RNA sequence: UGAAGAGUUUGAUCAUGGCUCAGAUUGAACGCUGGCGGCAGGCCUAACACAUGCAAGUCGAACGGUCCGGAAGAAGCUUUCUUUUGGACAGUGGCGGACGGGUGAGUAAUGUCUGGGAAACUGCCUGAUGGAGGGGGAUAACUACUGGAAACGGUAGCUAAUACCGCAUAACGUCGCAAGACCAAAGAGGUUUUCUUGCCAUCGGAUGUGCCCAGAUGGGAUUAGCUAGUAGGUGGGGUAACGGCUCACCUAGGCGACGAUCCCUAGCUGGUCUGAGAGGAUGACCAGCCACACUGGAACUGAGACACGGUCCAGACUCCUACGGGAGGCAGCAGUGGGGAAUAUUGCACAAUGGGCGCAAGCCUGAUGCAGCCAUGCCGCGUGUAUGAAGAAGGCCUUCGGGUUGUAAAGUACUUUCGCGGGGAGGAAGGGAGCGACGAGCUCAUUGACGUUACCCGCGAAGUAGCACCGGCUAACUCCGUGCCAGCAGCCGCGGUAAUACGGAGGGUGCAAGCGUUAAUCGGAAUUACUGGGCGUAAAGCGCACGCAGGCGGUUUGUUAAGUCAGAUGUGAAAUCCC
């Protein structure tokens, strides 16, 4: 089942994650489908928290793409 | 896909062995080798006989070793 | 060593002494050894004086000695029965021998 | 570092390096001319290898670096566009550490090193504490605010007074600050040193 | 933007030629030594045998009893007992173990890689269309009895559903001919005449696959003729499906020096190391695929496992045993013993991220996040800083005039890693409650392993260093001892009384908690040379002829245009590499 969930990059005290679109058995930080945006938690490194791309998963959702109860969140955020 | 070759048998009925040849670059030398491959094509009008240059193209497998289809005859014959 | 390997343990089978060569004139100690690689092979015993008899049991490094034409490798003091070097103030590295209080 | 005798070195480089009273009349150099030991007296013999080891040991002694990070920094000098015995300098030259020794903070490179570690220095406001940081052009150099105090930099600069500065810098002796205005090229310094002697041993 | 060679076969020279060297790397080990911290990393050796614990459940919005808990009754109190209700276990019933995790034994084959084809299939989830009328039947629990040491088992009686079955409508679909006939389906919960969860049939979406095909995929021919279903045809059987896949009959072919057949070996790849490139080597961490769980074989049930904690049969072994008969299988985690040169805490924890089930609350989750041990590696830091004699003492050398180790130590001043005191982190919102129709939306409240660690502030003592080497390549020297004796040695060699190459000492060079040693990988080798080579005498034309296959082929014109060349487009996963 294709879900938009958060990857992460996640370094020593660098976590950031990248909200896409991918087959739920893929692992979490495995092959994705297509990136629709980022996540820092601290946004810190970047001013721009998050971009969320609308459009973007606008069409994945409709598409049967599912998306996290976290990643809902920032996408609800847009 | 269509392929030219040479008719070396026609002793059995409906089908004719068509000797493809093709010419490709040796992987480490890169000079021009010879190589061959015989296909089992089809010939229900058995209108094509030994010695004939025909064309032949991918079709429904009509039995296990042929899965080709006389199309059309380029010459008439070269023994 | 066969499997390549840096050491390789074995038993010694006799430790008997030789003669150099033709330039030299000595009675070097040497010894029959059966290692685990299924060779037998004779091994030099560096030192002034070792503790090696007939089930001794010792570790080959691997060394060839000019003087002894066959002896291809030599014995490492320090490791199972071979004892190091007694009194042995200078290179301790080799004969293995612990450093003096 | 090395952490040793230093006014021994300069004999065996045959050059006087400036490690510490160089100035007064004392740095052995002035009193025996030859390298260290019981041979020191004896006629050497050096060879094309002697010549370029010696010749990059000097350079490497007078910024007194190891001979790694001196051996890495080439490397990158070598990789970037531009003559590289004019960029290396440039580098090791871009040492804060060294900027700082400059700069007349410290009396040398061992004691601007200290400096920095000491927290005892500043880059453009945040402190920075590592000898190795690489400061780039437009970048203010001054002493800690706490650090203004100790006599150690009060009489440093006190005699900074006057003395002048090199033309990639500018300090104020005043405000106690320095400024790095540009990479030094092999024209503004002055070392005992053949760029082109030490570029040939690396070669090998 | 990319390429230095040197030593050694001579009395000397040139050439040919082999061997060898300084560098970098290694999930290493060994020797001497060893302070702290961060990140990373750790049986590379037997599928050898294993003590002990642990490695999947969840639902009372499917139904009847025990265990744990609360509340309300009959009572003056006690005993006893009744009703209601929460959790859960035991049972019945429903949905889930073929995912994740481990290992590489086996494996040359469309197994894999790359590019295509079609004779196919796909739970839960999503979109669309239509429907859900009437009836019938069954088995445990439970109850009673009997057998057994135990495991567990036999018999009798009662009983329910979204459990099973028969009948309707035909949206449609299937079959013959052509333009005909046949075949379907359970409720429950409530803010209950309105929604919620769920069901039946069909089409489509999403995704994941079975099968087929072109090309590519190691070594040996002291492995050459091989083959009977063996090659093809008709019909049939069989499967989700093609196919001798299997069967009957007929035909007699099919394959091979472009190497079949046989034998040997090794999981493969993305990538990794190296190299100027080509290429060589490798594929360990991580990611994809494949193949394996006491040894061997097999099938069932299912969308899927021929399935580690499912089943059946054969075999050995271990344990239990009233021996009648049973229980298991760490190549799962940790650990034990055995092996080896060698590789670790039978630790902490779920709050965070992710996963399974549930409407939800919530439950499960040694997956993982961390700490521990080891300089195994990488990076950062400290053992002090400034001052201090034409120049102590001591050791060493001496033409004993003196020189050297030395500003080096002592000593003076300064800072002050450890340690102590205080403070103390990021990494994490809802369930609920209030407003609103307990919906959308808004508002508010409660709660954290590593840690009391990181980090900040205050106080504050100078407070481990070693190892290798000094004939030449290799940078760095003398004295004494020994004396071809003892010993050294990668190669050339050195030692028979003056040795910078033996041992010690002083000194010196290199590096620094590291330093050496051993083993393994790379080029130089233009020494297989495609780029880069040779064959009269240094290694090298086959003794000659004929001739098959194969390779190559004169001048002009035309067609095709396969090779070749050009434009566009698709593919060329991520990561990596380069900027």
């Amino acid at each position: 089942m294709v879900t938009i969930r958060l990857a992460r990059h996640g370094a020593k005290k660098r976590p950031f994650y990248q909200v896409v679109v991918a087959d739920s058995r893929n692992a979490r930080n495995g092959r994705f489908i297509e990136r629709v945006g980022f996540f820092n938690p601290i946004a810190s490194e970047k001013e721009e928290g998050t971009r969320l791309d609308l459009d973007r998963i606008a069409h994945w959702v409709g598409q049967g793409a599912t998306i996290s109860d976290r990643v809902a969140a920032l996408i609800k955020e847009v | 896909r269509t392929l030219q070759g040479r008719v070396v048998s026609d002793k059995m009925e409906k089908s004719i062995v068509v000797a493809i040849e093709r010419f490709v670059k040796h992987p480490i030398y890169g000079k021009f080798i010879k190589r061959t491959t015989k296909l089992h094509v089809h010939d229900e009008n058995n209108e094509c006989g030994i010695g004939d240059v025909v064309e032949i193209r991918e079709c429904r497998p009509l039995s296990k070793t042929k899965s080709w289809t006389l199309v059309r005859v380029v010459e008439k014959a070269v023994l | 060593a066969l499997e390549a390997c840096p050491q390789k343990r074995g038993v010694c089978t006799r430790v008997y002494t030789t003669t150099p060569k033709k330039p030299n004139s000595a009675l070097r100690k040497v010894c029959r050894v059966r290692l685990t690689n299924g060779f037998e092979v004779t091994s030099y015993i560096g030192g002034e004086g070792h503790n090696l008899q007939e089930h001794s049991v010792i570790l080959i490094r691997g060394g060839r000695v000019k003087d002894l034409p066959g002896v291809r490798y030599h014995t490492v003091r320090g490791a199972l029965d071979c004892s190091g070097v007694k009194d042995r103030k200078q290179a301790r590295s080799k004969y293995g021998v612990k450093r003096p209080k | 570092r090395y952490l040793g005798p230093k006014l021994k070195l300069s004999r065996r480089e045959g050059t006087d390096l400036f490690l510490k009273s160089g100035v007064r009349a004392i740095d052995t150099k002035c009193k025996i001319e030859q390298a260290p030991g019981q041979h020191g007296a004896r006629k050497p013999r050096l060879s094309d290898y002697g010549v370029q080891l010696r010749e990059k040991q000097k350079v490497r002694r007078i910024y007194g670096v190891l001979e790694r990070q001196f051996r890495n920094y080439y490397k990158e000098a070598a990789r970037l566009k531009g003559n590289t015995g004019e960029n290396l300098l440039a580098l090791l030259e871009g040492r804060l550490d060294n900027v700082v020794y400059r700069m007349g903070f410290g009396a040398t490179r061992a004691e601007a090193r200290q400096l920095v570690s000491h927290k005892a220095i500043m880059v453009n406001g945040r402190v920075v504490n590592i000898a190795s940081y690489q400061v780039s052009p437009n970048d203010v150099v001054s002493i800690r605010e706490k650090a203004k105090k100790q006599s150690r930099v009060k009489a440093a600069l006190e005699l900074a007074e006057q003395r002048e500065k090199p033309t990639w810098l500018e300090v104020d002796a005043g405000k106690m600050e320095g400024t790095f205005k540009r990479k030094p090229e092999r024209s503004d310094l002055s070392a005992d040193i053949n760029e082109h002697l030490i570029v040939e041993l690396y070669s090998k």
